[PDB]
RNA sequence: CCAGAGGGCGCCCGUGAUUUUUUACUGUGACUAAAAAAGUGUGACCAAAGCAGUCAUUCGACUUGAAUUAGAAAGCAUGGGAU
RNA sequence: CAUCCAAAAUCGAGUAACAAUUGGAGGACAAGUCUGGUGCCAGCACCCGCGGUAAUUCCAGCUCCAAAAGCGUAUAUUAAUGC
RNA sequence: GAUCUGGUUGAUUCUGCCAGUAGUCAUAUGCUUGUUUCAAGGACUUAGCCAUGCAUGCCUCAGAAUCACUGCAUUGCAGGAAUCUGCGCAUGGCUCAUUACAUCAGACGUAAUCUGCCGCAAAAAUCUUGCGGUCUCCGCAACAUUGGAUAACUUGGCGAAACGCCAAGCUAAUACAUGAACCAACCGGAUGUUCUCUGUUCCGGCGGCAGGGCAACCUGCUGCCAUGGGACGUCCAGCGAAUGAAUGAAAGUAAAACCAAUGCCUUCACCGGCAGUAACACUCAGAAGUGUUGAUUCAAUUCAUUCCGUGCGAAAGCCGGGUUUUUUUAUCCGGCGUCUUUUGACGAACAACUGCCCUAUCAGCCAGCGAUGGCCGUGUAGUGGACUGCCAUGGCGUUGACGGGAGCGGGGGAUUAGGGUUCGAUUCCGGAGAGGGAGCCUGAGAAAUAGCUACCACUUCUACGGAGGGCAGCAGGCGCGCAAAUUGCCCAAUGU
C-alpha cells in the first residue's frame, strides 16, 4: 500500500487500490480500501511513499498491522 | 462439543452408504485425527466381515480379542491411522494398514518380524525438565532420542514389544517417500529438490519410477527408506504408480472375459 | 453483566450496530480489586479453566529486589507516595503495578554487611564494586523508594524492585 | 593411514546497486467435505434407482469392485516476455 | 412386494356390466358447411368476436379430434423477449 | 430443436403493446381413477394460545449390603429393591423472529488463549506407626491394625394441597478428613571465632593492650592474615506458581615482551624456556563446551526471595489366578481404579485479506454520555477504548458514508444454444432462539429455560393460610388462513 496521511502519534494511515471483475460485463472496475497501521518512530515516511507491513495482534481498536519496511 | 457424526459428514474413504441409518460413529481423541483414520468397528464389520451388525462388533472387541500395537482395546470406537499394525490372535491374520493408489485405505498382511516393527515421523522436538530432550509424533511422545539425535521431519524405526531401534532415516535428496493427504496420496517416489519459503508452506518436487514426476508440500511427505531395496516394511501390489484413466478402463475390459 | 466487546460501541464510520444475540460468559469482566495496606485478606474466585486466582485485598508486606546485587529480601510497605495513574489512588493508599511506595529498608542494610575465612570474602566482594550515592543517603536513613512490579489484584501478593540512578532521579524530582 | 598447493560443489552468516525493481495478462502445478451435478463399470425381470456383485461342485477364488472430473472472485509456487 | 394353484393331494373373466375419464370442434390451434331449442334474451368469449327466426362459436343430441389414469381453473416465476 | 402466431386500415408496409404457447419437488381448487415401485407433508397468515400422556439415564469378575427381602444350605453362598458415591444430560431434536466491516464462504492466524473423557509419557519432597518408661521428652523396634460424620431404616410427626417440610435414634466408603522414618541416588549454594596441611608471606590490613588516652593520634609491646586445600560440623535444595538478576554460540586485522599469575618441559633445586596441550583440585582422566522456529521477553537451566488453602497419597482403594499342606503365605503373577506434572487432537473463544439485494424525494456522519490515536494502569483464560485517570485532534464518505426498505448465510434447485434471469424457511455445514426482558449458580465447557431468581403479559389449583405453569420436542387440540397426517407399533437396524 502507500501512505495517505501523516497524523496522530505513531499511527499512520494506508490507502490501497486494486481492481475487481464482474463476470456478466467482462470488464474491470476500481475500488479502494484503507487501513490504520502503526509506524515506529524509527521511520518517518511521507505521503505517497510505498510501504510493506505485517500482521500483528490487536494493538488498538482499529490497528492490526505494523510497519516493517519503507520504500 | 459434538458427540454425533453423520453419514454425509463422514469421509468417503470409509465407504459407508447414504442410506441405512443417518448416523456414523465418531471416533474419540486418540493417536490420530477424525478426518483421516479408520475406526475399529468400521474395519471389523465393513471389511473383514466377522461382524454383520453393531452388537456383533462389541461382542468381539469388549473381550480384548483385538490388539493394535500390542495392547488390547476394549472400546467399540478408537481410531487407527496410517502406519499402525493390527493383530487379532484368534484368526492368525495380521494387518498393517497403509494408503494405496486412488487415495484409499488398504490392508497388507505381514508375518512375525514386522508385527513388532513400525515407523514414526517427527513433528516437533522440544526440551523438558532436567534438560531432557523429547520428541513428538502422531502416536505419542517417547522420550529422549538417540538414534543419533538430529532433526525434524525425519523418520525413525520403532519396535513395540521393547525398544530396539534399528537406526532412522532422514529427509535428504535421493531418498524415498510415501505420501499422505493432498489428493496425491497412495503414491511413492524419490526426492529431488525441496524448496524452502520462509514463513509459508514449503513445497517439494518429487519423481517416481519411469518418470511422470510430480510435486506436493512437505508436511504431506513421510520418509520410508534410503532406497526401494532398503525399505523396512512391505507395500501393496501396486508400487505407488498412477496409470492413466484410459489404460485402466481398457485393461479392466480385456480381463473381464474369464 | 459486564462485557468486553466492540458490539456496544460505534463503527469507525460513526454508525451504530444492531445486535441479534444476547451476551456470553466468554466475555466477562469482574469488579476491580482495590488492594490497600493492612493484614492479608484474599477473596478467591474461579476462572474458565477451573483454575483459581486470588483477588488480593489489603497487603502490608512485600518482597523487593535489588538489581545489580541480584538478591531479593522482604520488607514492609509503609506509605504510598507517587502514582502516575491518578492522585486518587495515592490518597486511598491503594497499590497497582508501577506504583511508587516506601519500604522498611532493614533487610537490605543487614545483607550489605556481608558484602573467619569469611574475612577474605568481605574484601573480594567489596572489591570491583561501588554503591550509588543516590541510593546511599536513603538506605542509611532507614527508608527507601521502591516500586512494585507485581500486579496485586490477581496474585494477592506484592513483589517489586528497587530504584537506581536513572529511574530514581525521575521520581524524586516529582516529590 | 599420499602430503603440501590452488581449484569445484553442498550448508551457514556478514558486507555491497551510481537506486535493485513490480503487477494485470497467460502456461503448468500446489491447496480445497459429502449430498446434488458431470461421468466410467454393472441385465437390481427392465426402469426411476443402488454401489454393488460375478464365478467355482467347494469348508473359497476374484490377490474382488466402489475409477475420474468440475466448483465465481480472492490467496500460494514456478515458467512466458507480446499487448 | 416376490412365489404357487399340487410334488400323490388346493379356486376363478365374454356384453370380458371385472363396462375411462377431462376439456374441445369460426380463427389463433389438431377436429362438423349434421339435427332440434333459443331469437341482442339466456349465455359464450384469455384475444379477435358470436346471439335481432338459414347461429360453422350459445343450450342439447349424434359424429369427429387432442392427451390419457389422469385432465381442467386461479396465482406466482422462468423460457418465448435482440420488449 | 441459436424457431413463432392472432388483434390498429377500404387495402399495404412499419413501430409498439395486448392475447395465444412450453416447463416449474410451486402452492391452492374442482372433476375423475383398476394394479405396483418411490417420496415431500401447519414454512408462508399467528416466533399466537395450549388439556392429557410420553420425550435421559447408567452396574461389571472389578466403589459402598444385617431390606425386619427372596432361593439353596441350616451361623454360609448366590440373587438383591432404593439410597450414598462416580459419570452424563452444554450433545441430539425443533424452529427462522432479530441480523449488512452483521452473519457467512474461500484462504490464513493465535509467539494473545483455555481445554473433562481419550492417546502416549513422567514421579527419589515431606518424621509416620507400634512397643516400654516418663520429665513436656527419651530408649527400643518396622509390612501404617488411621479419624470423625451422613443417607436409606426405625420413632414421633406437621400440612387443605404442594417434585412441600421438621425433631430424635442407628451404621458404611474409591464420600469427607488425616498421614507415612530408614530403605532412596546424582548436582549446587551459604557458612563455623571447628582443627590441621599451613603463611615459603611483607610494606598494608584486622586489630588486641599500656603511657599521653580528648581514643584525634603519636609512642612502645604483641597476635593473626596478605595466592592457598584436606577433614569435620550447621542451615538450605523436589514438581507447579509469583517477582528480580544471569544463560538461551560465534562467523570483518598479524608477529612479539611486559608484570600479575598459572600450566607443561626440565633440574638436586618453586633454576629459565614454550616442544606438547578438550575442559577441569582427587574420588566420574567425556556423568551435555551444542533446544525448536522465518522470528521470541518462548522451551529449558542457574542464583536470591517467597507460597498457608485457593495446588501435589503408594486412593490407608477393588478384583482375579497359580500356589500350600493346615481353606487360611508378607508367596508369586496379572487385570482395574485415582491425585499431581508435561503435550497431542476431540473442542471452545478471539482477530479479518477478498466477495454479496433495493433506495439520494437519505449528503454529510462521528466527541457533554469514547468518537480516532498516545502513556502508566485495571479487568479477563488471554489480545484490545474492553474500561478508569491523564494528553492530543483525529477517524469515515459521491470509487455512495450515515439512515430507511426487503432478508437467517452457504453447499445448491428451476429454466437455458450461449450470455443470463430467478428461487434457496426446509435433509448436510455455520449462526441465533426457546412467551417478552434482565441477572445468576453449578461445571472442563452454559448467561442452560423438560436449571434457578425478579419484573411485565397470560394462566391453573385452594379447605383462601398458600402452592404452581411455559409444546418454535413427538402425538393431539384451539385460533388463524386460499392451505398441510395417528392422542399408532418397536429398540430388530443406524447412533449416543
Amino acid at each position: 500500500g502507500v501512505v495517505h496521511s501523516t497524523k496522530m502519534k505513531r499511527s499512520i494511515v494506508i490507502r490501497r487500490d486494486y481492481l475487481h471483475f464482474i463476470r456478466k460485463y467482462q470488464r474491470y472496475q476500481k475500488r479502494h480500501r484503507s487501513l490504520t497501521v502503526h509506524c515506529s518512530p524509527c521511520f518517518d515516511p511521507k505521503p505517497g511513499d510505498e510501504v510493506i507491513v505485517g500482521q500483528c495482534r490487536p494493538l488498538s481498536k482499529t490497528i492490526r498491522y505494523n510497519v516493517l519496511e519503507v520504500v | 462439543t459434538k458427540k454425533h457424526l453423520k453419514r454425509l459428514y463422514a469421509p468417503k474413504d470409509w465407504m459407508l452408504s447414504k442410506l441405512t441409518g443417518v448416523f456414523a460413529p465418531r471416533p474419540r481423541a486418540g493417536p490420530h485425527k477424525l478426518r483421516e483414520c479408520m475406526t475399529l468397528m468400521i474395519i471389523i464389520r465393513n471389511r473383514l466381515k466377522y461382524a454383520l451388525n453393531a452388537a456383533e462388533a462389541q461382542m468381539i472387541l469388549r473381550q480384548g480379542l483385538v490388539c493394535v500395537d500390542g495392547k488390547p482395546r476394549k472400546d467399540t470406537k478408537y481410531p487407527v491411522g496410517f502406519m499402525d499394525v493390527v493383530e487379532i490372535p484368534r484368526t492368525g491374520d495380521r494387518f498393517r494398514i497403509l494408503y494405496d493408489v486412488k487415495g484409499r485405505f488398504a490392508l497388507v498382511k505381514v508375518g512375525e518380524a514386522e508385527g513388532n516393527i513400525k515407523l514414526l515421523k517427527v513433528e516437533n522436538v522440544y526440551t523438558s525438565t532436567g534438560r531432557i530432550p523429547v520428541a513428538m509424533t502422531h502416536d505419542g511422545h517417547r522420550i529422549r532420542y538417540p538414534d543419533p539425535r538430529t532433526h525434524r521431519g525425519d523418520t525413525l524405526v520403532y519396535n513395540l514389544k521393547e525398544k530396539k531401534v534399528v537406526d532412522l532415516i532422514k529427509s535428504s535428496n535421493g531418498k524415498v517417500v510415501m505420501v499422505t493427504g493432498g489428493a496425491n496420496r497412495g503414491r511413492i517416489g524419490e526426492i529431488m529438490s525441496i524448496e524452502r519459503h520462509p514463513g509459508a508452506f514449503d513445497i517439494a518436487r518429487l519423481k517416481d519410477a519411469a518418470g511422470h514426476e510430480f510435486a506436493t508440500r512437505a508436511s504431506n511427505i513421510f520418509v520410508i527408506g534410503k532406497d526401494m531395496q532398503s525399505v523396512p516394511v512391505t507395500l501393496p501390489k501396486q508400487q505407488g504408480l498412477r496409470i492413466n484413466v484410459i489404460q485402466e478402463r481398457e485393461e479392466k475390459l480385456i480381463a473381464a472375459e474369464a | 453483566g459486564i462485557v468486553r466487546s466492540r458490539l456496544h460501541k460505534r463503527k469507525i464510520t460513526g454508525g451504530k450496530t444492531k445486535i441479534h444475540r444476547k451476551r456470553m460468559k466468554a466475555e466477562l469482566g469482574r469488579l476491580p480489586a482495590h488492594t490497600k495496606l493492612g493484614a492479608r485478606r484474599v477473596s478467591p474466585v474461579r476462572a474458565r479453566g477451573g483454575n483459581f486466582k486470588l483477588r488480593g485485598l489489603r497487603l502490608d508486606t512485600g518482597n523487593f529486589a535489588w538489581s545489580t546485587e541480584a538478591i531479593a529480601q522482604r520488607a514492609r510497605i509503609l506509605d504510598v507516595v507517587y502514582n502516575a495513574t491518578s492522585n486518587e489512588l495515592v490518597r486511598t493508599k491503594t497499590l497497582v503495578k508501577n506504583c511508587i511506595v516506601v519500604v522498611d529498608a532493614a533487610p537490605f542494610k543487614l545483607w550489605y554487611a556481608k558484602h573467619d575465612e569469611l574475612k577474605r570474602k568481605w574484601m573480594l566482594r567489596r572489591e570491583n564494586h561501588k554503591i550509588e550515592k543516590a541510593v546511599a543517603d536513603q538506605l542509611k536513613e532507614g527508608r527507601l523508594l521502591a516500586r512494585i512490579t507485581s500486579r496485586p489484584g490477581q496474585t494477592a501478593r506484592a513483589d517489586g524492585a528497587l530504584l537506581e540512578g536513572a529511574e530514581l532521579q525521575f521520581y524524586l524530582k516529582k516529590l
